[PDB]
This record gives structure tokens, C-alpha cells and sequence, in this order.
């Protein structure tokens, strides 16, 4: 009877780690540091940033109105469910529906100023916006766990075993929702592949 | 012919049918856990010259199989404890009962039945020694079995070796291209940063509204745009520093060196123990052989006393019988030494090569996994030292894009001029040979090519080339539509920087 | 096999804005109509029940 | 079954074995000199059908010369002969015997025993009485055999004479083209006559040697005209000759002598037309009161051999009974029916002599007729001989004129052959220097174009923005009028500017080779 639960708690977890990803594309490059941190990139690609931010935040927006369209397609699935009787009405359900309507609002308000803040650019920028195919979230969650991955990895080879298994259990549960959100059976199989990879990595450790 | 597989480890053959010779090494371990119960996943196979099984070929690809070159089963499970295997006898009672026998036979006094029983027992004993010697002959080439296994797994550790060494030496020089091209690398990425700003001002033409060519170079190939170029090149050369890298190298060539460690490669006391235990061999067949003389001898003797009757003669006959039996409890006795000997010399080579191997497991392991940590440090390297020509094709871009413009517009001058000389050039023809075709048509049909078309004046059938008779061809169909305009436009508003590149016909 | 982990994603394989775009204000609207409707129903969401 | 042939004039059937099937028709004649023999020359052999046997075929092929169909054959000297040709009489010896015989029997008195010796002379005579007839039978045979190869030679005389109807035909038709031909081939005469004339005083440039182009220095002063060229060219003729052969022939055939030919050639026509000859008056009529009298040599026939064996049988009775009550009358009875029948006996030689008489008198009206018909016959071969010798000629006219009309412009054509040869000589100037200035500066913008797009591209070459936001750029200017075209007029003569001086000046053209 609560494995649907399951399926909305999944939702808010994915949702939760694809509104970090959308923060992470903000104004706030993500830099790297320590010692080795070369002192010129936060000079260098911060004015490069600085100088084309705007596309970041049509990529935060494309990502916030993804986490939008998933919560409320859960959300709208366990209205239903609660209102058939399919669904237990309080409980533990009370809690997750309202973390739900939380994140959802949370979304909708972030995506209703990004469009704000950025109407200008697109009124500015359509005659080249009509040339670039469509960016879908799906691609900024794939390439941002596959980065993750890749950055990890190289972590761990240099003596930093420490910190990557919790960046490869957020990449994985990436991967798991964002295999649900392809319909492509060539995509679905490659996001298949790199989230059994990341299972056989994390078995190992 | 007949495929024989071989377990190092402990030293144990391994045979199979012919049907796994068509089939390939994947199958070759599958067959080895069904039969042996060895786990797939613990085989490590190699043959004679070093090479490693890859799971495609098909075995007889990798020439080995015979009895003399057979397939070399390394297990892991066996590296995984630390202890040594222990290693099985040929266990047989009749041993011990001959001895028994020919002690009690020393007892029995001399009657008929008695050297019926002495010649009986010798008899059987020259099968026992017989038996003796090829127990001990085919422990002792199994040795010589086990060493070729070792001198296959050497072989195989040499040449990772060597290709781990050429690694580092790779590794070692690109990263010193890359040590004295890190400022290079860095004054670039600066340059970078100001070719970023000066495109961020620099108006993109309709070539497809406050688009500026930065705007074009990231909608390219998004969501790996130029600020994630430049933050991907920052990030490889913090990963490459020589304070990690250096100390990194010096952890490797002291890999390479502990690989090079010949004291474990090479078996110490090989030589001798070959050749004691060949030298035992060879004493044993010479025991044996004189086993097989004196039993003849003893049926011999029986033959004597069976026809002696005289009572004179069996107990003398006896005396002998019983020097010879303690003669045949000599050799008996020494040959169980030799089986001795032999067995605890299997043993002893099979710990050996259980420490050994041991050694060599913990070295090669370390050496592969430092070869997959300088085979991403290489990608890193090679990623990079592409990035920055990525790099210096951005810095350059601002120039090119001026440049660029400077001659579609030229070319779209170009051609409107020569359209037009085409044109005068067609007309001229075009009038010039339609007057002359008309002339020399009226000539030939006033002519009729009949009455001296070639008798008297010749050849008066010919025309011009029809030169200059269709216009040239299409060309610079494709060129943006760049008006003077619009190149007035970029001298308006483009950076001073990027003027000189406008500022010219 | 941290290697050959490594070794697969070296480069893993990869997977008209103005029509999104364009979409993009109806798409916002049905979701302000969605937030309110989620909030009417939760917050009635007051009852006991276990399953 | 046998071949035969069968002589009409003589009425003369002859018999040939079938197994000469294969020899041919001269040997058919040659076989008739075998067997019988007349010289070959006087043999004239015609099939039912009328087709001449032809000397070189075999026999195999006419689809005649049975027992019932021999091949009709005619001795043509005995025909030419004065005399009318005589019977080939057969010696009929058993006609004395019979009357001696007969006579001898009649002045014994009829007694029994003479009547018995009456009946023996019977027995021989009134049996031979079947093979007088029957020998006119075989001229039976021979009248109709007459009357097929009369038919037969007649198709042949009227193929004849559809052969000339057809050659007098195509004789007026081809003369009735020259009917006007005559005269216009006068004026074109007159025409060729002017351009001989004219030929005078426009010479042959010097430019033969450039014409003859292998002799210029290959063949390693009188001004060579115009003449001596067209005639030496098809050097026998002398052109001169053609106008005169063409003058000889049109005299040979003018009207003034030809119609009053062909007027004897539609004479000849009509003869051959000679119904008259070619019919015989009542000769079916005459054949078939001849079939009447071939019926009553078998009605006769029914009469005496039925006496005849009655009497033979009842004197046998009745002398082998010796009743002198019955001998003597029935004797006299058969006596005097033998006299009735030795009338009837000798009614047979009298039809057998007017048989004989019919073929004689056939015989001569047919020698007659041949006669007629070898006349005709030689006057057709002297009149198609002729006609197509006049045939011939008049083709040679109807080619000759041609010949003239095409040697006639040979003035007009070699004035316009030389005003275009210079016309082209000069343009060919123009249009080279034209050429070479064109290409010279088409060549200049091509190079200079060209290395200006190429030191660019050597630049932009290594670009970010190469062919993804600038397009097109690699293109290359259509190299045209870049190079100098081919040749062309090249093997025209190096007739000068000059030389149509050399020609005007002097040498009368009347004017046409000016520009």
C-alpha cells in the first residue's frame, strides 16, 4: 500500500538535487580550490562569466522549469491517488506531499523571476535563439552527473578517497530519475550504462 | 594430439577434450571451474613467451596445449591465502607390505614353498620399483613443468614491465613539454580573457538585436561554452602541478624499481636443485636396474633349488637368498628415499613459487594500477595541450571575424564588377559570331558543298570556337549578404582594438 | 576497478529555444494554476489514517 | 511414262525417255539430234506456256514434255524454206496387200470355202481396220498438240510484243521529257559555250600550287587559266568535247529523224497486233468435225468387228456341221455383208486420206503463218535492238546535261570561292587579335583575383568561425576567357589580299570578285 511513497520520495530527492544543480548554475561559477587553485582563473573565466552570465540563467531556467513540470506531475499524482482512496490520507503522506507543495511552490517563484529577469534577453536575443536547438534539462542533469563523476574520479585516483562517495550516490540518484525522464531507447540505454557503472563503483567501496 | 592445462600453484595437470580446442579461453575457464571446481574469476592463464589470455582468442591461437607447452593456470585464490598449498602422494600399503614381506621372507626356513614365496615376492617387487621410478620420473617432470610455468609468468611480468617503463618515460616527457609551456599556457589564457571582452562588444552581423559575437561563440556546441573552456583548462592545470606530479613520478620509478627487483625473477639454487634431483633420477633408474637383475637372478636361484633336491645344497642356497633379500631391502629402502626426496622437493618448488608468485602478484598489481593512474594523468595532459589551441583560435577569433567581413564585402564588389565585364565580354562574342555564322552559313548554301567544296578551294568547312559565346559559370553563390553597410556599421560600433582590421578597402 | 571505472568515463556518450520560449508564459501560468490548487487541496490535508 | 517432244509444223510426235530428266534444254536439242536429228541452229523449242526454253535449264524444271504434254519444236530453216513443207508420210504396206487380197477373194464365186478364205482375209484386214485409226489417232494427238503449240508460240509472239509495248512506252515517255528538255538543254548549251568563252581571261591563281598542296615543294612562264584545269580535271574529257558530244547527240535524236522511227515502231506494234494472223480461221470448228470423225472410226469400229466375229464363229459352226442347207445361204448372206463391210473398210481410207488432207492443208496455212511469224519475230529483235541503243543515248543526254549544268557555274563558283577565301583570311586576322587582347586581360583578372582570394584564405584558413558563421568563403572565380581558344580556319590556302588584286585587274570576272 506505501510503495507510492516510495515513488514520491524518490521524486523530492531527485527534485532536491536538481534545484542544487540549477543553483549551481547561478551567478556563482562553481570554482575549484586549494593551494593548487591557479589565483588567475577567478580573475580570467570570472570576467568571462561576468561577461555572458546571461546564458547560465536561461540554463536555470530551463532547470527549474523541469523540477517544476516533475513536481507537479508527482504532486498531481498523489492528489489523485489520495482522493480515489489509493493512497493513505495521513501519515507519513502528510509530510511528503507538503515537502512537495513546498519545493513546487519554490520552483514555480524561481522560474517566474528567472522569465522576469530574463525577457529582455530573449526579446533581444531571438533572432539567434531560433538557430540553437532547444537545451533540455535532461542534457544539463546528464552532463552535470557525468562531470560529477568524471571529477570524483579523478578525486579518488589522487589520494582524495574520501569525499567521492557521496558525490557518486548524488550522481547516481540523478541518473535514476533521469532515466525515467528519456524516451529514447538509445539515450535510456547509455543513462543504463553510466548508472550500472556508478553501481559497480559504489559495490566496490 | 591431446590439450593438457596446467595449475602452477600447486602443480597439478589439467586435460581436456578436444572439443575445448575450437572453443576459446572464456571457454577454456568455464570448463576449468566444471571439471576442476576452479571459480572462473580466480584463473589467470598464460602461456610460454609471456602472453596474457584475452578472452576472444580461441586457444590454439595462443600455441600451447601439448604435454610439453601446455596452458599456465595461475589462481588467484591461492595468491588471496597466504599460506602454501599442500600437495598430494601416489599412496599405496604395498609399499610397506613388500617391506614386511621381505623382512618376514628372511625367517622362513628353506623349503620349497618358501622360495616359491621368495620368488614371488621378488618378482613383485621389481613392478614396485618399477612403478616406483615412474611415480617419481612423472613428479620430476612436472617440475620441469612448474618452471616453465614460472619462466611464462617471468615473461609476461618483463614485458609489462618494459611497457610500464616506456609509460613513465612517455608520461615524463610530455609533462616536461607541458612544465616549460605552463606560463605560455597561462599568458594564452590571459589573452583569452581579453579576446572574450573585446568580442563582447563586437556586433554579429545578420550572418544567420543586441547579439554580440561573444553571444555566438557560446550558443556553439552549449552547454560547453568558452567560460566552461577556460575553467576546464584551470582545472587540468591544478590537477598537473609538479607538486603532486613530481612526487607522483618518483612513487612510480620506485615501482619500476622494485619490478626490477632480479632476486625474485631469477630462482636461486635452480641449478642445483636441477642438478641434484636429475642426478637422483638417474640414480634410481640404475637402482631400478639393478632390481630388475637380481629378481632375474632370484627366479634364477629358485630354478636351482627346485632342482637341487639335495638337502645340502637349500640351506646354502638360502644363505644366499638371504644376503640378496637384504641387498633388495637396500635398494627398496634407497628407493623409497629417492620417492622421498622427490615429493618433498615438489613441495619445497611449490612453495617456492607460492612466495614467489606472491611477490609477483603484489608487483604487478601495484604496477597496473599506477599504469591506469598515468594513462588519465596522459589523457589530462593531451585534453589540455588541445584545449589551449582551442584556446588560441578563440584569442585570434575577434581579428579573423574583421578580417573576414573586410572580404565577403570585397568579394561581393568583385563581383559585381565582374558580372558586368562577363556581360560586356558575351555581348561582344555573342554579336561577333552570330555575324560570322550568318556570313559563312550564306556561303555555304550558296556554295551547296557540292561544285569545288574540296577540289579546288579547301577546307572552307570550319568555324570559330564560339568563344566568349555563355556567361561564366555561378560563384560566391554562398556568401553572406554583407553590404557595404553593414561593414560601415561594424566600423561604427566595433572596439578600437579591432579597427585596424576594418579600416582598409 | 577504480581504472577501469575511470577508463568508461574519460567521455561517456552524449545524449529552437525560441518556441520553448515562446510556450514558456502559458507553461507558467497552468503552473500558478497548479501551486493554487495544490494549496487549496493541502490545506485540507488534516485527517488521521495509516496504511 | 516417257518424255516427249513433238514437231507442229510436220506434226511429228517424238518419244524420249523420262531418265533424261537431267540434261538440259541444249541438251534436249542435242537429244533430238541423237535420236532423231536436225541441226541444233534450226531448233526452236517453246513449253505450253510459251516460255523459250532457255539452253542452260534442265528439263526437271518445265512442268511438261509427258506421253500427254511433249514440247513444242520448230525447224525455222524448213519454216524460211519456199516450199510449203511436205508429209512425213508413214509406209501403210498393209493397204496393197489388203486390196489385192480383197479382190482376189471377191472374183472367186462365194462359195463356203471361199467364204471361208473371205473370212481369214477378214480376220486380217478388219483388224488392221483397228490400227488404221488408231494411227489416226496419234493424229489426234497431233491436231491438238498443233492447235496447244500454235497457243504456245502465240505467248510467246504476244510477250514480245508486250515487251516493246513497254519499251516504245518508256521510249515516249523519256522522250517526252526531252519533248522540252530539248531546248532547254539548247540554253544551257549556249550557257556552257558562254563559260568556255568566259574561262578566257580569269586565270587559275598562282595559288595552284597551294591547291595541289603536295606538289608546292613536293613535286621535288604561261598563265595557267581557268581552262586547262576544268578539263584536266576528268582529263579525257575536253569539256570542249563534252559541248560537242552533247551537240552529236542531240542531232542523233532530234525529233527530225526520231519520229519517223518511232512511227515504224508503232507500225511494228500494230503487226504484232495482227489479230488476224494470230487467229486461224474456224480451226476449233475444223478440230471438232475432226473429233466427229475420230467418234466414227469406233462407231464403225461397233459395226465390223461385231460382223466380223459373228461371221467368224457362225462359219466355223457351220463348216464343222458341212448342212448344205444352211452354208450356202448364210455364206452369201456374210458374203454380201462383207461386201457392205469392204465399203465401210473403204470409208476408213477415205477418212484416213481427208485426216491426212486436214493436216496437210493445217500444215500449210500454218507455214504460212510461221512465216509471218519469223518476219515479225526478226523485225522485233532489229527494232528493240535499236530502241534501246536510242535509249541509251538518250540517258547519256539526260546524264550530259547534267554534267553541263554543274560545269557551267564553275565562273560564278570559283569568283565567290575567292572573294570568301580572302573574306575569311582577314576575318580570321580580326578575330585573332581580338582573341589575344580578350584573353590577356581576362587572364590579368583571373591571376590577380585569385591571389588575392588565396593570401586571404591562407589567413582565415585557421579560423574558429571557417565555414560555421562565414559560408562560402573557398569559392573561386569561373575561369572564363582565361585562355587563348584553339585554332581554327587553319586550313584555308594562303590566298592573299594580293591575289585577288592579281585576279580583278585584269582578268574580267565581269566585276562579281569585287568587295
Amino acid at each position: 500500500h506505501t510503495e507510492i511513497l516510495r515513488g514520491l520520495r524518490f521524486t523530492l530527492l531527485f527534485v532536491q538535487h536538481v534545484l542544487e544543480i540549477a543553483a549551481l548554475k547561478g551567478s556563482a561559477s562553481e570554482a575549484a580550490g586549494g593551494p593548487e587553485y591557479q589565483l588567475q582563473e577567478s580573475v580570467v573565466a570570472d570576467q568571462i562569466s561576468l561577461l555572458s552570465r546571461e546564458w547560465g540563467f536561461a540554463e536555470q531556467l530551463v532547470l527549474y522549469l523541469k523540477v517544476a513540470e516533475l513536481l507537479s506531475s508527482g504532486l498531481q499524482s498523489a492528489i489523485d491517488q489520495i482522493r480515489a482512496g489509493k493512497l493513505c490520507l495521513s501519515s507519513t503522506v502528510k509530510q511528503v506531499v507538503r515537502r512537495l507543495n513546498e519545493l513546487y511552490k519554490a520552483s514555480v517563484v524561481s522560474c517566474q523571476g528567472l522569465s522576469l529577469r530574463l525577457q529582455r534577453f530573449f526579446l533581444d536575443k531571438q533572432r539567434l535563439l531560433d538557430r540553437i536547438h532547444s537545451i533540455t534539462a535532461e542534457r544539463l542533469i546528464f552532463s552535470h552527473a557525468v562531470q560529477m563523476v568524471q571529477s570524483a574520479a579523478l578525486d579518488e585516483m589522487f589520494q582524495h578517497r574520501e569525499g567521492c562517495v557521496p558525490r557518486y550516490h548524488k550522481a547516481l540518484l540523478l541518473l535514476e530519475g533521469l532515466q525515467h525522464m528519456l524516451s529514447d531507447q538509445a539515450d535510456i540505454e547509455n543513462v543504463t550504462k553510466c548508472k550500472l557503472c556508478i553501481e559497480r563503483r559504489l559495490s566496490a567501496l | 594430439m591431446k590439450l593438457y592445462v596446467f595449475l602452477v600453484n600447486t602443480g597439478t595437470t589439467l586435460t581436456f577434450d578436444t572439443e575445448l580446442t575450437v572453443q576459446t579461453v572464456a571457454d577454456l575457464k568455464h570448463a576449468i571451474q566444471s571439471k576442476y571446481k576452479i571459480a572462473i574469476q580466480h584463473q589467470v592463464l598464460v602461456v610460454n613467451g609471456g602472453e596474457c589470455m584475452a578472452a576472444d582468442r580461441r586457444v590454439c591461437t595462443y600455441s600451447a596445449g601439448t604435454d610439453t607447452n601446455p596452458i599456465f593456470l595461475f589462481n588467484k585464490e591461492m595468491i588471496l591465502c597466504d599460506r602454501p598449498p599442500a600437495i598430494p602422494k601416489t599412496t599405496f600399503s604395498t609399499e610397506n607390505d613388500m617391506e614386511i614381506k621381505v623382512e618376514e621372507s628372511l625367517m622362513m626356513p628353506a623349503v620349497f614353498h618358501t622360495v616359491a614365496s621368495r620368488t614371488q615376492l621378488a618378482l613383485e617387487m621389481y613392478e614396485v620399483a618399477k612403478k616406483l621410478c615412474s611415480f617419481c620420473e612423472g613428479l620430476v617432470h612436472d617440475e620441469h613443468l612448474q618452471h616453465q610455468g614460472w619462466a611464462a609468468i617471468m615473461a609476461n611480468l618483463e614485458d609489462c614491465s618494459n611497457s610500464y617503463q616506456k609509460l613513465l618515460f612517455k608520461f615524463e616527457s610530455i609533462y616536461s613539454n607541458y612544465l616549460q609551456s605552463i606560463e605560455d599556457i597561462k599568458l594564452k589564457l590571459t589573452h583569452l580573457g581579453t579576446a572574450v571582452s573585446v568580442m563582447a562588444k563586437i556586433p554579429l552581423l545578420e550572418c544567420l538585436f543586441n547579439v554580440s559575437l561573444l553571444d555566438w561563440i557560446n550558443v556553439q556546441d552549449r552547454p560547453n561554452d568558452v567560460e566552461s573552456l577556460v575553467r576546464k583548462c584551470f582545472d587540468s592545470m591544478s590537477r598537473l602541478d609538479p607538486r603532486i606530479i613530481r612526487p607522483f613520478i618518483a612513487e612510480c620509478r620506485q615501482t619500476i624499481a622494485k619490478l626490477d627487483n632480479q632476486n625474485m625473477k631469477a630462482i636461486k639454487g635452480l641449478e642445483d636443485r636441477l642438478y641434484a634431483l636429475d642426478q637422483m633420477i638417474a640414480s634410481c633408474g640404475r637402482l631400478v636396474n639393478e632390481q630388475k637383475e637380481l629378481a632375474q637372478g632370484f627366479l634364477a636361484n629358485q630354478k636351482r633349488a627346485e632342482n637341487l633336491k639335495d638337502a645340502s645344497v637349500l640351506p646354502d642356497l638360502c644363505l644366499s637368498h638371504a644376503n640378496q633379500l637384504m641387498i633388495m631391502l637396500q635398494n627398496h629402502r634407497k628407493l623409497l628415499d629417492i620417492k622421498q626426496k622427490c615429493t618433498t622437493a615438489k613441495q619445497e618448488l611449490a612453495n617456492n613459487l607460492h612466495v614467489r608468485l606472491k611477490w609477483c602478484c603484489f608487483v604487478m598489481l601495484h604496477a597496473d594500477q599506477d599504469g591506469e593512474k598515468l594513462q588519465a594523468l596522459l589523457r589530462l595532459v593531451i585534453e589540455l595541450l588541445e584545449r589551449v589551441k582551442i584556446v588560441e583560435a578563440l584569442s585570434t577569433v575577434p581579428q579573423m571575424y574583421c578580417l573576414a567581413v573586410v572580404e565577403v564585402v570585397r568579394r561581393k564588389m568583385f563581383i559585381k564588377h565582374y558580372r558586368e565585364w562577363a556581360g560586356a565580354l558575351v555581348k561582344d562574342g555573342k554579336r561577333l559570331y552570330e555575324a560570322e555564322k550568318s556570313k559563312r552559313e550564306s556561303f555555304g548554301k550558296l556554295f551547296r558543298k557540292s561544285f569545288l567544296r574540296n577540289r579546288l578551294f579547301r577546307g572552307l568547312d570550319s568555324w570559330p570556337p564560339s568563344f566568349c559565346t555563355q556567361k561564366p559559370r555561378k560563384f560566391d553563390c554562398e556568401l553572406p549578404d554583407i553590404s557595404l553597410k553593414d561593414l560601415q556599421f561594424l566600423q561604427s560600433f566595433c572596439p578600437s582594438e579591432v579597427q585596424p582590421f576594418l579600416r582598409v578597402p | 576497478d577504480l581504472g577501469t571505472f575511470y577508463r568508461e568515463f574519460q567521455n561517456p556518450p552524449q545524449l529552437s529555444m525560441a518556441e520553448d520560449l515562446d510556450s514558456l508564459p502559458e507553461k507558467l501560468a497552468v503552473h500558478e494554476k497548479n501551486v493554487r490548487e495544490f494549496d487549496a487541496f493541502v490545506e485540507t490535508l488534516q485527517g488521521s489514517d495509516e496504511a
